[PDB]
């Protein structure tokens, strides 16, 4: 059948595959290359730019764009690049034949959707286009109906409450703090150890050491002050260029900027307390439920220890009274995806595409008036 | 085609799934069956649920013979037979988990 | 982990994504929808004949029958 | 003729249950839905 | 990953495997069945 | 032989059952539900819109309507909905099989029974209906002929005076003062304590707190010296969201008022006043029995200590060489049902219906006619 693809823009990194797969056939970074130098040879066969796996080979040549900030595609010729190599090199499915569904942060920006829609329609010509929140997807994919999902990439944080199926704007919470910020808040810690990195070409670098070594305190400050107290913690690793680094405290704490965001010098309140304040917009009969079902998605939610630290400091801002619960899955990487790959193979869900045909009457303002 | 496979794991009031789980069941006292450690027929979840074990004018016990013997006419060997009622034991087993 | 077992028979069974990667996921009523298409494609390619046996009566009496 | 003989079609009937939205279509889409039960699959009917 | 289920979930593994493992034994049967019906020479027609 | 139903619309909750029955099969807060947040998961099995427990569990998503006030059904396209569910799906009985008996308050809008007649004939094809004023039933299940019957619910409140079966029209007193405003009231008041409650799906918790925490002052104004004095007239409670809540001078001040309605700015006098003016109303043969023969009735009656005050306070304004006796047995909530039941099983009873064929020859101003 024509199934369709579920291509989650997501921040940073792009998941693609087809409708009822459990988890994506392609996995890259959404980043565009160019070359910084001039380059020196004559007839190499030389290619102007370069996107994901390409452009993190070849970083140390290159300049790195992100197309994607904060959930919003700020260049829509590089997010073209990137579709056109998601379509046609990285799934290599013709984008005219088949239905897409595509992902968004809530709240976001209207021309974002817009722009999103008219490039589908025009361009790749796509016979026909969705946009659906990502929160939204990750019930789908955790099993269950009413909850409240913390959904945090490498672009962009949000809260999204569920209850049986009914979204509940007003109470949406969304923050930037994200992936990338404590990304670049890992260089500004790592110059603590004299260690440097500056340059894009090396940022990448900085983000895989974050990936593998980083780790959450249940209770900050005396891990803080065990490991300024104990060497016994600290770990080391090779750089591409086989220089070692040796790292103690400071890989606890980069995730603890997500509970005091403060140390980034935002008013904000961060990841527990922003959810616990989404409860409360709720009103009162719902709210239990909501304390049983936390549900973790994305990227950002991978520490090790972040799901204790959550109960844990959860339980301190709700009533004794409670079961406070939180559900973190070991795939939830990915749970965005999956939320996707369900959605779009229910039969309920076909009525609802925006159609080409559609489009082709109404224009570009049709998003905001069907879909989601 | 069109088998019922939901049938071998559920039974409604009085009913029963594939008679040669009871044939087999029936046969716990033939010495080659020791092994399979198998109980009365309702000793096992799958068939226990339709509280129905004895269908009245039939010998299990004899329709295992039957059974065996036109095993034999198509060449099934005693060691397939034998690998057949190992595995639905194995079943019968699973099912107590 | 069954493949590995004992005896013969066992790994004997599972002889013949892909198709028998999703058909481990189908759910009883696909698969039985997809083994009916297969039986309607078979009898569609081929030219019928039909016949029905009824029972007269419960108690598998001789020559007898119950019109209810 | 043949417009005298009229055709009896079931597939109305079939359509009701193997098509998309069928019977059958809704009992595999809440099979897949979080804590879908017979109840709300009884509700997807009526409503449908 | 390796990903825990709940008892709802086992125990409906549990029976899916028990279903499957007795259609392939079934299909089994049918193919020693098979061989034991069949022979070598050409089957230009059959009826069923 | 058919059994008929016996059903008592009420306000606040549908009570319903077979005659012949000592308890009803069918007790439900009598709540229609709207959602009024945005419908985001798709393909969820939603429906419209709920009738009673439904409504209730769900209540964190909805609007909660009740259609009916002051013994007055105000939207008919909700009120259906309850019997609806009340016939087929709560009691699973066909109403199209045997006849209804149905109860109203007295003195209530000509319409209504027009209305109602019209509904049970024509939209419901009941074969034969009555209706009966709330009151009288509480005497048939009291096992009395000779009585004033204060019947005290949910939305209404009334005295009927009865002689050995004879009723007093000249002597009826209808007060709309009932359990559902001091709901209301118990609002405006919990507002002091700072505690919040203004939506529809939180207004079922205070009618809840009203229930479990409540009892009748045998005088108000020691009372309200008492709690500048006490914590012992404190009690707390906990509420869905896990917050405990502690209530002190409330829990006299708010549900008294049907013994002191000039609290709310209304012309009228309370239950005590109206049931002695009542008295007054009726004739002067008969008043030693009807002072012996309060009799008690409905849900909002169901306070301990409620015999007391009302005992108390007929007696401080009745002669005192008259004799006062209320009758308020450990039934009471249920009374107006039980009544409905054993007198739609007398043989004695059967000739009383309204048939399908007298109304589709007169019209639906034949319960005028044929009732009182």
């Amino acid at each position: 059948e024509t199934t369709a693809l579920v291509c989650d823009n997501g921040s940073g990194l792009v998941k693609a595959g087809f409708a009822g797969d459990d988890a994506p056939r392609a996995v890259f970074p959404s980043i565009v290359g160019r070359p910084r130098h001039q380059g020196v040879m004559v007839g190499m066969g030389q290619k102007d730019s370069y996107v994901g796996d390409e452009a993190q080979s070849k970083r140390g040549i290159l300049t790195l764009k992100y197309p994607i900030e904060h959930g919003i595609i700020t260049n829509w010729d590089d997010m073209e690049k990137i579709w056109h190599h998601t379509f046609y090199n990285e799934l290599r499915v013709a984008p005219e034949e088949h239905p897409t569904l595509l992902t968004e942060a809530p709240l976001n920006p209207k021309a974002n959707r817009e722009k999103m829609t008219q490039i589908m329609f025009e361009t790749f010509n796509v016979p026909a286009m969705y946009v659906a929140i990502q929160a939204v997807l990750s019930l789908y994919a955790s099993g269950r109906t009413t909850g409240i999902v913390l959904d945090s990439g490498d672009g962009v944080t949000h809260n999204v409450p569920i209850y049986e199926g009914y979204a509940l704007p007003h109470a949406i919470m969304r923050l930037d703090l994200a992936g990338r910020d404590l990304t670049d808040y890992l260089m500004k810690i790592l110059t603590e150890r004299g260690y440097s990195f500056v340059t894009t070409a090396e940022r990448e670098i900085v983000r895989d050491i974050k990936e593998k070594l980083c780790y959450v305190a249940l209770d900050f400050e005396n891990e803080m002050a065990t490991a300024a107290s104990s060497s016994s913690l600290e770990k080391s690793y090779e750089l591409p260029d086989g220089q070692v680094i040796t790292i103690g405290n400071e890989r606890f704490r980069c995730p603890e900027t997500l509970f005091q965001p403060s140390f980034i010098g935002m008013e904000s309140a961060g990841i527990h307390e922003t959810t616990y304040n989404s409860i409360m917009k709720c009103d009162i009969d719902i709210r239990k439920d909501l304390y049983a079902n936390n549900v973790m998605s994305g990227g950002t939610t991978m520490y090790p220890g972040i799901a204790d630290r959550m109960q844990k400091e959860i339980t301190a801002l709700a009533p004794s009274t409670m079961k406070i619960k939180i559900i973190a899955p070991p795939e939830r990487k990915y749970s965005v995806w999956i939320g996707g790959s369900i959605l779009a193979s229910l039969s309920t869900f076909q009525q609802m595409w925006i159609t080409k045909q559609e489009y082709d009457e109404a224009g570009p303002s049709i998003v905001h008036r069907k879909c989601f | 085609y069109l088998l019922e496979k939901s049938r071998v794991v559920f039974q409604a009031e009085e009913e029963r799934n594939y008679h040669i789980f009871y044939q087999l069941c029936a046969s716990a006292k033939l010495p080659e069956f020791k092994m399979l450690r198998l109980g009365n027929a309702d000793s096992f979840h799958y068939t226990k649920q339709g509280g129905s074990p004895m269908i009245e004018g039939v010998d299990d016990a004899k329709e295992m013979a039957h059974t065996r013997q036109a095993c034999t006419l198509l060449g099934i060997s005693e060691s397939y037979q034998m690998g057949i009622f190992r595995i639905l034991a194995g079943i019968l087993h699973l099912g107590n988990v | 982990v069954l493949k590995s077992s004992k005896f013969k028979m066992l790994p004997e069974l599972f002889q013949d994504p892909g198709q028998t990667a999703k058909e481990h996921k189908k759910t009883v009523g696909h698969q039985f929808r997809n083994s009916l298409h297969l039986l309607m494609e078979t009898l569609n390619a081929t030219t019928p004949h039909y016949v029905r046996c009824i029972k007269p009566n419960d108690f598998k009496f001789p020559f007898t029958f119950d019109e209810k | 003729p043949w417009t005298l003989i009229d055709f009896y079609d079931n597939q109305p009937c079939i359509n009701l249950i193997e098509s998309k939205l069928g019977i059958l279509d809704l009992l595999d889409e809440e099979c897949k839905m979080p804590k879908g039960t017979d109840d709300t699959w009884a509700q997807k009917l009526y409503n449908t | 990953y390796i990903k825990p289920i709940s008892k709802l979930q086992a125990t409906n593994a549990r029976d899916a495997l028990a279903k499957h493992i007795y259609a392939k034994l079934f299909n089994w049967i049918v193919d020693h069945v098979n061989q034991a019906l069949h022979s070598a020479v050409k089957q230009h027609s059959f009826i069923g």
